[PDB]
RNA sequence: GAGUGCGUGCAAUAAGUUUGCUUUUCUGUUAUAAGUAAGUAGACAUAUAGGUUUAGAUGUUAUAAUAGGAUCCUUCGUAUG
RNA sequence: GUCCAAAUACUUGACACAUGCUAAUCGAACGUUUAAUUUUGGCUCUUAAUUAAAAGUGGUGUACAGGUGAGUAUAAUAUUUUUUCGCUUAACUUAAAGUGAAGGCAAAUCCUUCAUAUUGCAAAAGGAUAUCUAUAUCCGCUUUAAGAGGAUGAGAAAAGUUUCAGAGAUAGGUAGUUGUUAAGGUCAUGGCUUAACAAGCCAAUAAUUCUCUUAGUCGAAGCUGAAAAGGCUGAUCGACCACAUUGGGAAUGAAAAAAUCC
């Protein structure tokens, strides 16, 4: 089973993540078919803005995202958020209203 | 889970014969693990077991198992539960249904259809109408279901005639209320009688037979019979409920049953023409068996009904009374003398005993 | 459609000298040229190597210079075939039988191979054939028997 | 699915959203085999472009 | 943004939830003064507390959650009860002139089923009828024919955590084996010396 | 003189296991035999009855042939000498 | 020898191990078992149920992750490029059709078997929730056609690549083995298989075989030189191989790829 899910790398209190295609019965960190891209959960800040609004730096190749997922690859909860937000797939969670 | 089926309780000779024939041969087998109830019938092993035959602990003693010839020693169950049917007379003797169906169940033998409502008459006529109604709310064990549309209406005739031969007392009536209830109640929830024989017999009257209007009669003949007492406190409370009971069963027979249609009109036209299916209310003998409560049920309920101020029902009740009775008065006339249908139509709706 | 002829495709042309021949039937041992480089000496050094060549029509002699091409399989060790002669050895080539021309080995296999597919297409139509006759007569066994017995009933429903 | 193709709305929520999964898979992989192979075109061009 | 949720009748009080949802949370059914710090205390409030472990602040935290959006567990929309016990009826329609639906309903345990109107008739979900008068669903007591009584009870609404036999797989054949030491062993204390 | 997680020969050998002028047994087809046990069809009759009788197309039972799988035996075979 | 962060941390005895943990999960697959609760018959016993627990049966997973370097000395049905291909009964993705009948165990989505499924051989399993004053759904099961994936077939053809430890001995090796004819098999090729003939084929400087010693292999992975197809190492990282006290083995399964099993 393909999966888009994420690999944890980085240093202690330091975790950076790579978006990878990968076996799901395969260890997280091991080499995968292909790195899609990158994803930093730290939100970072834009140099000179003092308005206090925070980001968070995503690469993503969604050329070749969308062929996987086009093919049957099962995204994890994390990635599947990420993919819904820049508009590949739809939320599988949302805020109650009521 | 139960325990094993036992025959110690006989009159007669003949009837142990039977019992025990059925037992040693077709029960205790069924009790073996399924790899040595397969060595009983070969005759590779005939020599082995000899010597030393399968044995099982009953009750501590074990039970010997020797080679048995599967075409020649085997006995033949329908004419083995004939012959102890028949010989059974006193209660001691019908207690052996309960284990005597119950072995034919684990046995996997298909028992002729019509055997059901034959115990049932032959049982319930010597005074023994609750062996049946434990063995039909045992059916998980005894297999005895109600699948035939026959077993029902003959169980039904026996539950109002019991109540009918006290002149309709209340400790009876009420009790007797309770078993038709009780059995309308299986027929509906109670999965065990479902089968396709019933199907097949549903499909040809196009009533369910806890729908069915004539085993909805029986219901509505003891309701009119505790209505007709008084219509004590505590006996006001409960006898103004049977009248709620009496519109309300009353008010749903006559929405199921056509308008001007008799026993024999009633369900489909080919619900008459098979021997395994609703024929044997073509024959005048059985027909007056079942007809005579049910003609009863619907004069009485019409009357009391009537007395409520309930134009309609005083009218529909009448109609089908009306119509069951010009039937009922043709089969006492193409039957023959000394029938039980010709007697008991004399003595339930002609009241001559 | 249903013909799957050769590649029929044209590969190098390597000329050598005939070692042996006559030890088995259109078969040639031929010695050509070749050289591999060493990678430690940074040189090349002579690699010669010896095949078995095809022959067909038994047409070469010991110590003749041929020309000889790859990717025609024949056997197990043969992968290479004559293509013709370029200095013969004892006899002139006119006193020899003819080496058959790429197209004409070609067409031999064509045609041999077609050969075997209508050998099958008989041999597996017949195989049914003869099954479904003896499935046929089990039917007529089957159904004398069950006419003979339900005709009977309906003659009792008159 | 043929239920799709006649016109027919959802059944129940369940297959809605299985519709809605289908056809993401379906853009997905139209836009994923068409942008992969644009890649390949001009990645293909600019080799055979400078190696003349 | 804390919003409140209003209790319901089978959770009118703190200890009612905390008793229904398990872990043993119940214990500190005190530390919440009211209904309302219940509902507005946050993870740094019940970590001083003493909510703990983290495991069971979690666990809370969640059900928290559910509450407030509805996902109540068994019974949580039961709208007659009465100490904690609500009674459960059954309905009858004539769906056809052959047929009739039966719908477990929960009423007053006086009033007959006929008698409640459709407005006080509620339907309780996870219950269905089995044949005729008979209410099958978790934690369902029959009280009598055609009715059965639903009770609060310590983790009903509990997500209860797995555990071992024997200890699990690896350990299973080990502790079987060492157990059956320690009984021949008492045997001997027994009978053999 | 002492040891040897070494190779090898011969004998032996558990698990497992090849072959066939081994041996039992199960199952699936094919052709028969029976219809008493079962099970499936048809005929006739009785009536508080549900009996008598016949039948094999589907099942069941038996035999033969044939196919295959499990047994046993044979062969090989750790330890061990 | 004051403080802080990151990173690394049994290199030796694959030596022996106290104790707790590292693989479980599904009650919407299945009944048992006692507990109370409620109903039958009899006059405490005895029926039929509800509910909750505790062991299990079945499905999937323990073929992944994690650990170690004892054994292991290599050119191989190894590997790269282009052309041409084949197989795939589990899981993933899209869709279609079919989801009937008995028997065994206490019961079953377990086991055995049947009907039906272009011709004729060949399948399946049921469970669950709503609506009304039987219908419609949810989760599965079997088959079929595809995509992806793959540990896949000796795939094949053409042209290449592979620094193969140290020392010593050994000149033969190969018996479908080499070739031809014919036939079968194969998508195709190939003694791959078979019959009949021929005596070949590989090697000659060690092809082949054997003994001893040592070792997990590799990478700009680590250290190092200005540099060499540099040298050394083979920790942490990734890939591959092997092993799970030592030795000898098989089955299951789509596939041994187990800390399983004998
Ligand atoms: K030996
Ligand atoms: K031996
Ligand atoms: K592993
Ligand atoms: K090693
Ligand atoms: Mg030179
Ligand atoms: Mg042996
Ligand atoms: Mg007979
Ligand atoms: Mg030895
Ligand atoms: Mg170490
Ligand atoms: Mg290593
Ligand atoms: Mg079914
Ligand atoms: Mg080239
Ligand atoms: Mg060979
Ligand atoms: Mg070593």
């Amino acid at each position: 089973v393909l999966k888009l899910r994420l690999a944890r790398f980085g240093r202690t209190n330091a975790p950076f993540y790579n978006i990878v295609v990968a076996h799901a019965r395969t260890a997280r960190n091991s080499k995968p078919l292909e790195v899609i891209g990158t994803y930093d959960p730290v939100p970072k800040k834009d140099t000179y803005d003092t308005t206090g609004k925070l980001h968070k730096d995503i690469k993503l190749d969604v050329t070749r995202a969308k062929y996987w997922i086009g093919v049957g690859a099962q995204p994890t909860d994390t990635v599947w958020r990420l993919l819904s937000l820049v508009g590949i797939l739809d939320p599988k969670y949302k805020k109650p209203q009521p | 889970t139960y325990p094993v089926v036992s025959f110690n309780k006989t009159s007669s000779p003949e009837l142990k014969e039977a019992l025990e024939t059925l037992r040693e041969k077709v029960i205790l087998p069924t009790y073996l693990p399924p790899e040595l109830r397969q060595k009983i019938f070969n005759k590779k092993y005939e020599k082995e077991l000899a010597h030393d035959p399968v044995t099982i602990q009953i009750d501590g003693q074990p039970q010997r198992f020797s080679y048995i010839n599967m075409l020649t020693d085997m006995p033949n169950t329908p004419k083995n539960i004939r012959a102890a049917l028949l010989s059974m007379k006193n209660g001691g003797d019908f207690a052996n249904l309960s284990g005597l169906l119950e072995g034919m169940h684990r046995a996997n033998r298909k028992l002729p259809y019509w055997l059901s409502a034959q115990i049932v008459r032959k049982a319930c006529k010597a005074g023994h109408l609750q062996l049946i109604l434990n063995m039909v709310r045992d059916v998980k064990r005894t297999g005895f279901t109600l699948e035939r549309h026959e077993t029902v209406n003959e169980l039904l005739f026996w539950i109002q005639r019991f109540a009918w031969k006290s002149d309709y007392s209340e400790p009876e009536t009420r009790k007797a209320l309770r078993e038709v209830q009780e059995i309308l109640d299986a027929l509906e929830g109670d999965e065990r009688h479902m089968s396709k024989d019933r199907k097949r017999q549903q499909a040809l009257t196009r009533f369910p037979y806890h729908r069915d209007p004539q085993f909805l009669a029986a219901r509505l003949n003891l309701t009119a019979e505790l209505a007709a007492r008084r219509a004590t406190s505590e006996q006001q409370l409960n006898s103004a409920n049977d009248v709620k009971n009496l519109v309300k069963y009353a008010e749903q027979l006559v929405r199921l049953w056509p308008a001007d249609k008799a026993l024999l009109d009633m369900y489909t036209d080919e619900a008459y023409v098979a021997r395994v299916d609703l024929r044997y209310l073509i024959k005048p003998q059985v027909h007056l068996r079942y007809a005579s409560f049910t003609l009863q049920a619907l004069k009485n309920a019409a009357k009391i009904v009537g007395q409520l101020g309930h134009g309609p029902l005083a009218a529909q009740l009448i109609n089908r009374a009306a119509a069951v009775e010009a039937e009922s008065q043709l089969a006492y006339a193409k039957v023959d003398d000394g029938m039980a249908g010709q007697k008991i139509y004399e003595m339930v709706v002609g009241g001559k005993k | 459609a249903a013909a799957t002829k050769v590649s029929r495709k044209m590969f190098r042309e390597l000329h050598g000298v005939v070692v042996t021949s006559g030890l088995i039937d259109k078969t040639v041992k031929v010695r050509v040229g070749g050289q591999k480089f060493n990678k430690f000496l940074q040189k090349h050094f002579d690699d010669p190597k010896q095949y078995l060549v095809h022959d067909p029509n038994n047409s070469l002699r010991a110590g003749d210079v041929v020309a000889i091409m790859p990717g025609f399989i024949t056997s197990k060790s043969k992968r290479h075939v004559v293509k013709h002669i370029i200095a013969p050895a004892g006899t002139p080539i006119e006193e020899r039988p003819p080496i058959p021309s790429l197209d004409e080995l070609w067409d031999a296999k064509d045609a041999a191979k077609a050969a075997k597919k209508e050998r099958k297409v008989l041999r597996e139509k017949m195989q049914a054939a003869e099954e479904a006759i003896e499935l046929a007569e089990r039917m007529a066994r089957h159904a004398v028997r069950e006419i003979a017995m339900r005709e009977k009933i309906i003659s009792l429903q008159k | 699915s043929a239920a799709e193709l006649a016109g027919l709305p959802p059944k129940s929520k369940q297959e809605s959203w299985r519709r809605k999964m289908a056809e993401a898979r379906r853009q997905s992989l139209e836009a994923g085999l068409q942008g992969l192979w644009q890649r390949k075109v001009k990645r293909d061009q600019k080799q055979a472009k400078e190696s003349k | 943004l804390p919003l409140i949720p209003k209790p319901t009748p089978f959770v009118p009080d703190v200890p009612t939830f905390l008793t229904l949802i398990g872990r043993d949370l119940k214990q500190h059914a005190d530390k919440f003064p009211t209904w309302e710090a219940l509902f507005t205390l946050t993870t740094d409030q019940l970590r001083e507390l003493g909510v703990e472990p983290p495991r069971a602040r979690r666990y809370l935290l969640r059900w928290r959650q559910r509450f407030r959006e509805g996902k109540f567990g068994i019974g949580g929309d039961l709208k007659h009860v009465e100490n904690g016990v609500a009674y459960l009826k059954i309905h009858e329609k004539e769906a056809s002139p052959t047929r009739t639906s039966r719908r477990v309903v929960n009423v007053p345990a006086n009033q007959h089923v006929e008698e409640v109107s459709e407005g006080e008739r509620v339907k309780v979900k996870g219950y269905k009828v089995k044949g005729v008068s008979t209410i099958v669903g978790p934690y369902a007591l029959p009280v009598q024919k055609g009715v059965a009584k639903l009770a609060v009870t310590e983790g009903m609404w509990e997500d209860k955590r797995g555990h071992k036999v024997d200890g699990g797989e690896r350990r299973r054949a080990e502790v079987r084996f060492k157990r059956g030491v320690a009984e021949r062993k008492a045997l001997r204390e027994k009978m053999g010396f």
